[PDB]
């Protein structure tokens, strides 16, 4: 069982920047190492085979090098459509083993999120549960902070978050924060607000709603 | 043209069985060695098994004694028979032909296998209406919440595929109750609110098809 140590697990670079991924083998595997690109929601696609050779159709900006234990995967001029997770894999030694994977993010200018708050619908209140949703529209970078304060009381442990992938035509992210509580707790309070902190906002923006 | 197509995945019970099939078009499965790879939700890739042209089969230690790779040359189809299924077997399964030191790698799109004792639950589609504070000329956000469903996945479209720009369907989040939840939002002009019909269509593994209209509150 050969261990594949891929590094780094994440990287950010602007369009046209040079990007290099390392992958160290625990044994000598000669040149029998492949590189796969997996875009979100799609299957992995083999880009580089036998350490250096390019698969059919792969643009020239992709390159691979190495022999023995150390190998490198390099994108010359990074393109936005190259946002994906890249995996190194040895092929000759059974069983074939993959690397941890590297997430590649394109870098762009800061974009503040458009924030929206969504009260629980009347149809869901009969289900005995209230769901409040805070939406952070297309923003960059992904690093944001969403806090729930109802009746000016901060909450924790009763909210979940979801983040989309980097857009293809925007290179931005979208976050959702969902605060879930019972109907009794919902009608026992009045003011509902989420507070969002993000680079590109001068101060934490607050969106609020009152029952009525 | 040249493609590999997986099928047979689904939601089974722990200890149950399953038969995955991989149909090859443009590749003679008898001439190359075929591989089964799997990827857990949000994790990396793990080699499962391989079968050679000569008929030799190899298996990962974690599935040895439970999984069996075979192929029917007359049907040009690879098979993976999975028995004694466990929870850690839940993954997307791909078949692949990576040519040895040549060009022509092909992976199928995969098939999702979920192993859990939980039953399928249809979701509840609730509205997230456009804010009454939306000022004309600007952009307003609306969406629908798809809550309490098992297992993955759900399909959300807008206006039967007519509305695609400005749509964000978030990945599903596993709630503390074990059921998944999901939200799909879309940004539209504050004008044409009440002049354009905004409807979100939700589909699921249980036969749930919700075609829900989003309107201002009162």
């Amino acid at each position: 069982d050969i261990l594949m140590t891929q590094s780094p697990s994440s990287l950010s670079a602007s369009v046209g920047d040079r990007v290099t991924i390392t992958c160290q083998a625990s044994q000598d595997i000669n040149k029998y190492l492949n590189w796969y690109q997996q875009k979100p929601g799609k299957a992995p696609k083999l880009l580089i085979y036998d350490a250096s050779n390019l698969e059919t159709g792969v643009p020239s900006r992709f390159s691979g090098s190495g022999s023995g234990t150390d190998f490198s995967f390099t994108i010359s001029s990074l393109q936005p459509e190259d946002v994906a997770t890249y995996y190194c894999q040895q092929s000759d030694n059974l069983p074939p083993t993959f690397g941890q994977g590297t997430n590649v993010e394109i870098k762009r200018t800061v974009a503040a999120p458009s924030v929206f708050i969504f009260p629980p619908s009347d149809e869901q209140l009969k289900s005995g549960t209230a769901s409040v949703v805070c939406l952070l529209n297309n923003f960059y970078p992904r690093e944001a902070k969403v806090q729930w304060k109802v009746d000016n009381a901060l909450q924790s442990g009763n909210s979940q978050e979801s983040v989309t992938e980097q857009d293809s035509k925007d290179s931005t992210y979208s976050l959702s924060s969902t605060l879930t509580l019972s109907k009794a707790d919902y009608e026992k309070h009045k003011v509902y607000a989420c507070e969002v902190t993000h680079q590109g906002l001068s101060l934490p923006v607050t969106k609020s709603f009152n029952r009525g | 043209e040249v493609q590999l197509v997986e099928s047979g995945g689904g939601l089974v019970q722990p200890g149950g069985s399953l038969r995955l099939s991989c149909a090859a078009s443009g590749i003679i499965v008898s001439r190359n060695y075929m591989t089964w790879v799997r990827q857990a939700p949000g994790k990396g890739l793990e080699w499962v098994s391989v079968i050679y042209s000569g008929g030799t089969t190899y298996y990962a230690d974690s599935v040895k004694g439970r999984f069996t790779t075979s192929r029917d040359d007359s049907k040009n189809t690879l098979y993976l028979q999975m028995n004694s299924l466990r929870g850690d077997d839940t993954a997307v399964y791909y078949c692949a032909r990576d040519p040895p030191h040549r060009r022509g790698s092909y992976w199928g799109q995969g098939t999702l296998v979920t192993v859990s004792s939980a039953s399928t639950k249809g979701p509840s589609v609730f509205p997230l209406a456009p804010s009454s504070k939306s000022t004309s000329g600007g952009t307003a956000a609306l969406g629908c919440l798809v809550k309490d469903y098992f297992p993955e996945p759900v399909t959300v479209s807008w206006n039967s595929g007519a509305l695609t720009s400005g749509v964000h369907t978030f990945p599903a989040v596993l709630q503390s109750s074990g059921l998944y939840s999901l939200s799909s939002v879309v940004t539209v002009p504050s004008s044409s609110l009440g002049t354009q019909t905004y409807i979100c269509n939700v589909n699921h593994k249980p036969s749930n098809t919700k075609v829900d209209k989003k309107v201002e509150p009162k």
